[PDB]
């Protein structure tokens, strides 16, 4: 017994540095217009702005209806950004959020807005809560059915550069894919006993995904549908993963309940624990990279990971 | 219409 029980080794160097946002509102969602102008949204139709890269985040409060809106999902190119959120609700502008407008819904959509992504120009997709997904190329003035077949309320949902989505059913036992072209969703059975928590897109063409009892697996780069070992980068089942995210092909982050937070320099193959996040009271839910030396971890009650290059 | 900040 020579070396320390059961743990995995410590990184060398925390980039992290842990802010405590003006709010104890759950900070959801966070875009870019550019390097350093940005937006993040949350709970309670939280909405806040910064200038400076995301040392600083300033709140701003939309005059709305009412201010129990649940701001899933916030989505920049350049200038023309867009907020949706449940009960259904839609914001646009094309200045960089100096001026917001709402955007009537049809009360038709299957679903409240889960996720929106900005296309530029007038362009931008939605998909509801229950997969039916639409886009536009007018700001919002319609908008055309891709999937009308909805799938039932979805745990994670992921999209790739090329467009393609991952949905993971609602209790893990399966998950489904979509990509431009296609009428409606294919379904695809997991691939472990254990259920389906989360699942994304490599930077390298592969599926990732997280199932209970914090394990993780990668899908074969000759098939998409095959899948590797299951690997257990805390070395144990207490602690449960929440998102994966890559800062380059090769150095990967995960993300988890009570301070987990991981690093591994290898694609995935192997792990080491960053060791300082620990002391953080939060859970970790979403790792959001916006390029190598810019990104954020969103924790409970208005913490926030902000990266800082070594 | 354009929304208000608070």
């Amino acid at each position: 017994l020579s070396t320390p029980a059961l743990a995995i080794p410590a990184l060398d160097y925390n980039p992290w540095e842990a802010i405590q946002l003006p709010t104890t509102a759950t900070i959801l969602d966070m875009s870019f217009i550019d390097r350093h102008h940005g937006w993040l949204v949350g709970v309670n139709a939280t909405l806040m702005e910064t200038r400076d890269g995301g040392q600083t985040w300033e709140p701003r409060t939309l005059v709305l209806d009412h201010s129990d809106y649940r701001f899933n999902s916030v989505s920049f190119q350049g200038n023309e950004g867009w907020i949706v959120g449940e009960p259904p609700i839609m914001l646009h502008t094309t200045d960089g959020g100096q001026s917001w407008s709402q955007i009537p819904l049809d009360p038709k959509l299957p679903g409240s807005p889960r996720l929106i992504k900005a296309l530029g120009n007038g362009s931008a997709e939605m998909i509801t809560n229950v997969g039916a997904i639409y886009r536009t190329k007018d700001s919002g003035k319609n908008w055309q059915a891709l999937v009308q077949e909805a799938i039932g309320v979805m745990r994670n949902l992921n999209r790739s550069p090329s467009g393609e989505y991952v949905a993971v059913s609602s209790r893990g036992s399966f998950y489904s894919t979509w990509e431009p072209g296609q009428t409606a969703w294919e379904p695809h059975n997991r691939t472990t006993s254990r259920r389906l928590h989360n699942m994304g897109f490599t930077p390298d063409g592969r599926l990732w995904m997280i199932v209970n009892g914090g394990k993780i697996a990668f899908s074969d780069p000759d098939n998409s549908e095959n899948w590797g070992e299951l690997l257990s980068p805390l070395r144990r089942n207490s602690v449960g993963f929440l998102d994966l995210a890559y800062r380059t092909p090769n150095e990967v982050w995960l993300a988890g309940g009570a301070g987990a937070l991981l690093c591994s320099q290898d694609g995935g193959q192997t792990w080491q624990q960053d060791v300082d996040v620990k002391k953080v009271p939060s859970n970790f839910y979403k790792i959001l990279f916006f390029s190598p030396d810019q990104g954020f971890i969103l924790g409970q009650k208005g913490i926030l990971l902000r990266y800082v290059t070594d | 219409f354009p929304l208000d900040l608070a």
